[PDB]
């Protein structure tokens, strides 16, 4: 029937486990020895291999767990110790960050000093991750083009610190929470003016649906050139063979362009880089540079005219004039 | 000034990074299968094709 | 590791040990002076 | 004239049709690259593509059909021959070709994992492998190996351009438009 | 102009429909019948948004929008003026697309490559012709669509989003949103990984394949393979697109209130 | 002592200095976001002036806006 | 209830937090689902702080809030010490109204029946 | 004594570390939640003092 | 009935064994824990009498 | 005793250990959330004073 | 005590030394500088009796 | 390295280790004049 | 004294130099031009002491 789509492995082969290149193993070493899971090769490698274990990951995993347990705890406390209400709940259930007019004061324990506390542990877990990463990439003599991909990444991490930081309130911080960190999201693009108008944002927009795009298309070009050995890409990179010709030519054909099979990873690694980049740049312009987005698409003309859907008479003006928000009001009235 | 703020400065300047980047990658692409063949002769596009890179390989 | 490599690193762990402990104590002593807790 | 292949027409733009037959000569979707004639190594300087008799701590995971001693059915649903002899990836380890011997034996030929399709997407009974690229007669003209223990990147892309070319080349009406 | 090694590649057969007639390369594009096809397509379709813009306000690119009819005209082919070239426009761009597709078929199939970028390409179209084909169908007018402008339909988006309170707890619209968000990191993953192997330290050898999977497995105890990495970029980037085409498809056709109450279920479960 | 044996001292070591750091961060950051003990703050304030019973789960307004930056 | 700045660039005259945007999200969302309507249907979510592309429902929506505050405040509550203790909130106040107590999750109260013109004692 | 065949020591050992080290922070941390028991705060206050 | 030990590994019975034993035990103590009658950290003190009991 | 030739006993045991446990649980949690069986707060009331659900 | 040097590298243990100190050190300088009282870019030439000092 | 390196390497590590508590301790020192935290 | 150009290539550390040279240089003249008091496209014919001062406290 149908040829073979190269989707699923059928026949499955078994070895001794890979131990691993030999490296230094002075402030680290490797563990397990090495398993097969056969519903892992069906799609993939069998093996869960050993993994290796130094300084940096073993710090990064203590603070992201003191993280983790903080926030965990803070959760569980606020639906009272109820572990039925805990699991029930726990899309809904956040980390808060302080008050807004605590401004970048320290805030009481209870009213987001446990926010900082987590958000500390997890930042300083993040870096110590991305030392981690940086030692096994020069461990193994390879270059260091996941490491500086990762500190993109940790770049738009970082400034859901230093936004909130310039703007001065650690309140603008995300919570820590699945839907409550999705309301942050919807309350920042509301209070900032339609997020959509900012450049940078609609960059990174580009940018993530591009990768997707060439992810998409990259995954079928090898797996359509699969038969001929295209999957051993450094292979066809430094003796370029039929499968890589074919590849060109069938890009070249369709687009009037196309790369090599090293430089098409180079541009995997620049789209996927430049989605947090820009984004992160956005986040940083916003609130600090400009206060509402849709009101700088019409300065810069990014905003398409409709017709008015109402007009207010003067009276209607001055009346439809509201209040900014202030403080919740601290006593109950008796009228 | 007035009319010029930082997000439009800062957006010129990731345009302008982006263009070179973009050069860049054009040149990395041209390092297979160039130069073209044309009955009129030899062709490049724009980026020019870049110089010949060799690779390492481990000793047998 | 032989068995008297295990002793030497021993002695000086235990030594480093206690004296950390002392040495939190004069602190935890220092800060009940200046504002206890109980 | 070199390539074994015709323009249509004096058009610039024109397709070739190859003057031979295209599956040995190597035209279109049958060509091949001019890899290193050296076989490809391992991270310990040994023979990345092996057949499994020469390295017997390879086994069949469980749960997976034995190919060997399968009958491997062609495009014309006549059976072509048998597999005897798996080669596998030390690298990085799966199975990467198929030794076939004819029916009338006297030959042994390869066949790459990736022209093989296994009865019902390999869910229900696994009895014989489907190779709908080329056919029973073709299985004879596959280009053969200096050495039965290993093979170079040159022969590598040698026999997989073979295979992949007759899914153009097989019969005739597989290079013609539907309608 | 040809690739050095391209000469020999270009051969006839391998079209869909037509012969020598349609087998010819254009410069460096290969022309069949689809080629034909979406070159007709694509130029109508231009044409017909350089004369919608011509007809609107403005000829500043970011804010011309060539809007879909009123629901009012139900199904119908409105007036040209009150959304029936928005409904003219949506055709050719149909055609176009599935005429890219196509020929892509056309392409692999006289390199002796598999079918699999068609397919891939097709997981977009689904996409596009569930935004303006099925949910305007299943929602009974084709002023369901979204409009064609550049920030005209960023407009549309944040209404239509907003259309249930809280397009987040839109549980097909997590899920998509997670596939996207893995998918980039995937794919920086893997262009890392092939060009820290390809470039390595300065001075060292370039590496191999085990230098990879001992990588990943050092790093996270686990390696997919050099056939797994790209069989899982594929799987995220299209699965993305269709959980994307079931999230809007449900939200209207099969859900009307806000996506938050949709989680009543969960917290009216028995235990 | 035969623990060495059966536990590499430089294994031990980094796990016990990173349980040290992550647990003297966490009581001097308990302490920096209480009332009785923000040090920084009202650390010159004397026994009998330092807040007492200060729990107060709602100690402080939660909705306001931003201080005037 | 305002936290949308009138200005490009931002200043002292508006320091809203995002906290008060989701107070204010969380209302909205409240007054939605007392009238079976979403965003739309009072906004262009484009921009929520503009009255001009704004359908004219928004207006009127904007009295309802001014006529609940003179009901709540003059005569609902005043009926505090009037009630018995079952009627009562937990901290002993009087029940007050909101917009689903008039909508019942319709755009207009009782689909826009009209019933008080054939009643003179009833409208001042 | 002869459990110790039956199980790894070193492994039993650090997951009771670990176990102990969670416990011990769960129980500090629900204390410290707590009205009664937030002792940085009330610490100083006597039993008949302390809230119920 | 000593013969279950050949059918099941003893020391993966020990592990599950504990593993299901000390989460049942923590699901039971924090249930009582955020009931308003056993509580124990706040109103550990009251006597039965003055404990709270649900509504009739 | 013949079903044990035609059916595994080690894995029964397993299947059968691991849905009665699941079972008990659901069950309990289901009465838990009731108001009339919710005995960590109620269990002190006598059958007379126990909740009843809405009737007709 | 110098025998510290052969079961730990220098180069690696002074690279994570500095590493933590760099930190450290703008973690306590930021600290400060965020407080009221020790927010000394702003307030630094008030006198110790003009300084903010937290509620009683 | 040997224990001879380790010897001569620990001189220089344990100076500058003091080297730099001691200006610490000037720099607190001075901070306590300027503005004293207890 | 020469040789530190044996122990840094000339032709790339120049190139660096002049790539962060040029970087300052606009960051500095975009800063400026953002002000209020050196905005000297709109502002650059006033004298010094028209030209705007920050809010003193
Ligand atoms: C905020 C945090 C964010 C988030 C965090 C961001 C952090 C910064 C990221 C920057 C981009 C990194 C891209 C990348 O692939 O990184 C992996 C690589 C790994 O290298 P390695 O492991 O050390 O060794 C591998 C190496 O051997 C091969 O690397 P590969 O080839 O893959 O890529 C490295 C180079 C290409 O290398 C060459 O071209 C060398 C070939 C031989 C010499 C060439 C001929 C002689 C030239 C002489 C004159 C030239 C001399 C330079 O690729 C790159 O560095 C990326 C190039 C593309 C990006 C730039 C495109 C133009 C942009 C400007 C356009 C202006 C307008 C027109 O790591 C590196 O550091 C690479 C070297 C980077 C050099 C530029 C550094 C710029 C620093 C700028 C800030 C400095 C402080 C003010
Ligand atoms: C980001 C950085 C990079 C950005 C840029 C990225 C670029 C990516 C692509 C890279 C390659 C680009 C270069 C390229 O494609 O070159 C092709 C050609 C050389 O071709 P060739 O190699 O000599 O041709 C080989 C072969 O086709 C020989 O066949 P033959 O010589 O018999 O040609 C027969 C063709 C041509 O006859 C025609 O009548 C076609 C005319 C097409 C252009 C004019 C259109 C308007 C009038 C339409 C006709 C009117 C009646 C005659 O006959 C055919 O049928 C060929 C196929 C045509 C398409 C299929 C049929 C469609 C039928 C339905 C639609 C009809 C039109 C609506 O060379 C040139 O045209 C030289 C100039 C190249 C640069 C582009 C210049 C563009 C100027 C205008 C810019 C406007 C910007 C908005
Ligand atoms: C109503 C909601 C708003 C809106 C508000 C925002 C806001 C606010 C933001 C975005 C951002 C993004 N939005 Mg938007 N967005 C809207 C509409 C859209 C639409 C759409 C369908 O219309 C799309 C496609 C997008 C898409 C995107 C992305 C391109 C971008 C995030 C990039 C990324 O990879 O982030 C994911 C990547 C990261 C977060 C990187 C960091 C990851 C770290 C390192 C992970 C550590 C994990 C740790 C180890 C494990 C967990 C530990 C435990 C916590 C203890 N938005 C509308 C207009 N959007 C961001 C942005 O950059 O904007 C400019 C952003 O902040
Ligand atoms: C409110 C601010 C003031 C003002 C204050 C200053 C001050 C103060 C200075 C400048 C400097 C410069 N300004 Mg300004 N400037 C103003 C408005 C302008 C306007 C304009 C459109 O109005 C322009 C085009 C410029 C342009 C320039 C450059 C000529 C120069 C920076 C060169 C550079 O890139 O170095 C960075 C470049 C590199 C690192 C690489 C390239 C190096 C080459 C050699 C530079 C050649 C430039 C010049 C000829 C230098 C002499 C080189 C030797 C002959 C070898 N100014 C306004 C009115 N400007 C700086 C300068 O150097 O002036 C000479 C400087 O000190
Ligand atoms: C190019 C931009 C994209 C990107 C890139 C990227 N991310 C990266 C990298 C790169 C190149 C890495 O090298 C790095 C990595 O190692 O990936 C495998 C990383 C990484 N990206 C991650 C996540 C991530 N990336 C995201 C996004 C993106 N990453 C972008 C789209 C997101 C999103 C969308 O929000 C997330 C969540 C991590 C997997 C990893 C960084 C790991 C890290 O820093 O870990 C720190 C360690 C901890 C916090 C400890 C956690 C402890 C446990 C939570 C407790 C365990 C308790 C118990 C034992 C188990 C309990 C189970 C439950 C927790 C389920
Ligand atoms: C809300 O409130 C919350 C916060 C929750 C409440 C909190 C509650 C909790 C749970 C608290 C936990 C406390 C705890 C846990 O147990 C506390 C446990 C603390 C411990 C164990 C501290 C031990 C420190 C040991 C030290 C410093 C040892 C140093 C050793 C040295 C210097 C010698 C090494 C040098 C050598 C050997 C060189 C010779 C080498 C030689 C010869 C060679 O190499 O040959
Ligand atoms: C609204 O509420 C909702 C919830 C929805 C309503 C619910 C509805 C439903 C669907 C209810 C279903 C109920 C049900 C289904 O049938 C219930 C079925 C229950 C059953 C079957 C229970 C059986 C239990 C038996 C056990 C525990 C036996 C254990 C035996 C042991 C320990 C001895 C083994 C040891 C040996 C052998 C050693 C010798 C070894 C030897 C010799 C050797 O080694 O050889
Ligand atoms: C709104 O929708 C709603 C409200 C839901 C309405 C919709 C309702 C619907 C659609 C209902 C459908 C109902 C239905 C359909 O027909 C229901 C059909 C039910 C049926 C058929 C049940 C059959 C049960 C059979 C049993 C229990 C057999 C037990 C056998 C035993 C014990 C012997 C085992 C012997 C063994 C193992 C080996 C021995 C041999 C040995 C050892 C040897 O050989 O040696
Ligand atoms: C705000 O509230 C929060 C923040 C929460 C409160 C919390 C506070 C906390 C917890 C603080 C923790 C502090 C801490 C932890 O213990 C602090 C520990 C500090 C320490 C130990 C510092 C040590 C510094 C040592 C230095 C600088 C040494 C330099 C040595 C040099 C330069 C030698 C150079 C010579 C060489 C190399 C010889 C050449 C080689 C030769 C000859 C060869 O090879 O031969
Ligand atoms: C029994 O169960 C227990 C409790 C034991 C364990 C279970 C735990 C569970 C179930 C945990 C669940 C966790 C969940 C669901 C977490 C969800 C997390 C999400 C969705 C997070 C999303 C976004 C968060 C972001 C982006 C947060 C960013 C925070 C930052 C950048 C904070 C930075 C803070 C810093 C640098 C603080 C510095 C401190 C100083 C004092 C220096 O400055 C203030
Ligand atoms: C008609 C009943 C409306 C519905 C439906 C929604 N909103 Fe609205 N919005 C309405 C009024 C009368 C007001 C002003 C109220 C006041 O006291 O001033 C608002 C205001 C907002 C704002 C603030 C605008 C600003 O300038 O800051 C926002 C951000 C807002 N509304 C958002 C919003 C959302 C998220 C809604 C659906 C959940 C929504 N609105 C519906 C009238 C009506
Ligand atoms: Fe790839």
């Amino acid at each position: 029937m149908l040829e073979y789509q190269n989707l699923f492995t059928r026949v499955q082969v078994r070895t001794v486990p890979e131990a691993g290149i030999e490296i230094d193993e002075s402030t680290g070493t490797r563990y397990g020895t090495g398993t097969f899971s056969y519903l892992a090769g069906k799609f993939g490698d069998a093996q869960i291999g050993p993994i290796y274990l130094g300084w940096a990951g073993v710090l990064s995993l203590i603070f992201g767990f003191m993280a983790f347990e903080i926030i965990g705890l803070n959760m569980w406390a606020s639906v009272g110790w109820d572990p039925v209400e805990f699991i029930r709940q726990l899309p809904w259930l956040a980390l808060e960050p302080p008050p807004p007019q605590y401004g970048l004061r320290v805030p009481p324990l209870a009213q987001g000093g446990w926010y900082l506390m987590a958000g500390f542990f997890l930042t300083i877990s993040i870096l110590l991750w991305w030392v981690r990463v940086y030692r096994r990439a020069r461990a193994l003599n390879m270059g260091t083009h996941l490491p500086w991909a990762f500190a993109s990444a940790i770049f738009l991490y970082s400034t859901f610190f230093f936004q909130p930081l310039l703007v001065g309130s650690w309140s603008e911080m995300v919570p820590f929470g699945i839907f409550p960190h999705l309301d942050w999201t919807s309350a920042f693009s509301i209070r900032y003016g339609n997020l959509y108008y900012n450049p940078f944002h609609a960059l990174s927009i580009a940018f993530l649906y591009g990768s997707a795009v060439l992810f998409a298309m990259h995954g079928a070009t090898i797996l359509a050139v699969a038969r001929l050995g295209g999957e051993r890409e450094i292979e066809q990179i430094t003796d370029r063979g039929t499968a890589a010709e074919r590849s060109m030519l069938f890009w070249r054909w369709t687009m009037g362009f196309n790369a090599t099979m090293e430089s098409i990873h180079r541009w995997s690694w620049w789209f996927a880089v430049l989605t947090t980049f820009s984004g992160g740049i956005g986040i940083l312009l916003t609130g600090t540079v400009v206060d509402n987005w849709y009101l700088w698409g019409v300065k810069h003309g990014l905003v398409a005219p409709y017709p008015a859907q109402n007009t207010l008479t003067e009276e209607q003006q001055q009346l439809l004039r509201g209040r900014y928000q202030g403080t919740a009001p601290d006593s109950f009235p008796s009228y | 000034m007035q009319y010029i703020d930082g997000a439009q400065i800062a957006l010129y300047a990731f345009w302008l990074f982006f263009f070179g980047l973009i050069i860049y990658i054009r040149r990395e692409d041209k390092r297979e299968g160039y130069p073209l063949e044309s009955p009129q002769g030899p062709r490049e596009g724009w980026p020019a094709m870049p110089e010949k890179k060799t690779y390492i390989h481990r000793p047998t | 590791m032989t068995e008297d490599e295990a002793r030497r690193f021993h002695g000086y762990f235990v030594t480093g040990t206690l004296g950390y402990i002392i040495v939190a104590a004069v602190a935890h002593f220092l800060a009940w002076q200046w504002r206890p807790w109980f | 004239s070199d390539i074994k292949a015709v323009p249509a027409d004096s058009y610039n733009g024109s397709a070739l049709i190859p003057t031979g037959d295209p599956m040995i000569d190597g035209v279109g979707p049958s060509s091949w690259a001019n890899r290193s004639d050296t076989p490809d190594m391992t991270f310990h300087n040994t023979a990345k593509i092996v057949p499994m008799r020469l390295d017997p701590t390879y086994s069949i995971a469980k749960g997976d059909p034995d190919p060997r001693g399968l009958p491997v059915v062609a495009a014309d649903k006549q059976v072509a021959g048998t597999v005897i002899e798996l080669w596998v990836n030390r690298a990085e380890p799966q199975v990467t070709y198929y030794e076939v011997q004819l029916t009338g034996s006297e030959r042994r030929v390869m066949l790459p994992a990736g022209f093989v399709q296994w009865p019902n997407f390999g869910l229900w009974g696994n009895d014989k492998l489907l190779v709908k690229a080329i056919t029973a007669a073709q299985f004879a003209n596959v280009p053969a190996l200096k050495r039965d223990d290993q093979i170079t990147l040159l022969e590598e892309d040698m026999v997989c351009a073979y295979y992949a070319g007759g899914h153009l080349y097989a019969m005739a009406e597989r290079s013609e438009p539907i309608i | 102009a040809m690739l050095s090694f391209e000469k020999k590649y270009r051969v006839r057969g391998g079209t869909l429909i037509g012969g020598d007639l349609f087998d010819f390369w254009f410069g460096p594009f290969y022309v069949g019948f689809f080629g034909v096809t979406t070159i007709f397509f694509v130029t109508l379709g231009t044409l017909l948004c350089v004369w919608g813009a011509a007809m609107g306000p403005t000829w500043n690119l970011w804010q011309i929008s060539i809007a879909p009819p009123d629901l009012k005209y139900g199904l119908g082919l409105a007036p040209l003026r009150e959304g029936g070239l928005w409904q003219i426009i949506t055709l050719c761009a149909l055609g176009a697309f599935g005429s890219w597709a196509l020929r892509q078929a056309e392409i692999s199939r006289k390199l002796g490559m598999g079918m699999h970028i068609p397919w891939a390409y097709g997981g977009a179209v689904l996409a596009y012709a569930t935004l303006v084909v099925i949910r305007p169908m299943l929602l009974g007018a084709w002023g369901h669509g979204f409009p064609y402008g550049i920030f005209s339909h960023l407009d549309w988006v944040s209404n239509v989003g907003y259309q249930y309170l809280h397009f987040h707890y839109n549980p097909a619209h997590m899920i998509a949103v997670t596939f996207f968000f893995t998918n980039c990191l995937a794919l920086a993953m893997h262009g890392s990984l092939i060009l820290s192997v390809t470039n390595p330290k300065k001075g060292t050898p370039v590496g191999t394949s085990e230098t990879e999977n001992v990588f990943f497995r050092d790093l996270l105890g686990y390696s997919i393979g050099a056939i797994g990495i790209h069989r899982l970029g594929l799987f995220l980037a299209v699965g993305a697109a269709v959980w994307s085409a079931i999230c809007i498809v449900i939200s209207g056709p099969f859900w009307t209130k806000g996506w938050p109450e949709w989680w009543n279920w969960w917290l009216n479960l028995p235990i | 002592h035969r623990i060495w044996l059966m536990f590499d001292p430089r294994r031990v070591m980094v796990a016990m200095v990173g349980f040290l750091a992550v647990l003297a961060l966490v009581i001097h950051f308990i302490l920096l976001s209480s009332q009785r003990y923000s040090w920084i703050e009202n650390g010159t304030l004397s026994a009998a002036q330092a807040p007492v019973g200060a729990s107060a789960p709602a100690a402080a307004a939660e909705m306001s806006p931003l201080p005037p930056g | 209830a305002r936290v949308v700045t009138r200005d490009v660039a931002p200043s002292n005259a508006n320091r809203s937090s995002v906290k008060q945007t989701e107070w204010t999200y969380a209302l909205m969302i409240s007054q939605s689902r007392s009238l079976g309507v979403n965003c739309t249907y009072c906004h262009n979510t484009r921009q929520f702080a503009s009255w001009k592309e704004a359908p004219p429902a928004r207006v009127t929506a904007y009295h309802g809030i001014l006529m609940l505050r003179d009901v709540n405040q003059n005569y609902l509550s005043p009926l505090q010490p009037v009630y018995p203790s079952v009627r009562l909130g937990t901290q002993g106040d009087a029940p007050k109204a909101q917009c689903v107590t008039c909508h019942n999750g319709n755009y207009k109260p009782l689909y826009g029946a009209q019933m008080v013109k054939d009643y003179p004692a009833l409208w001042g």
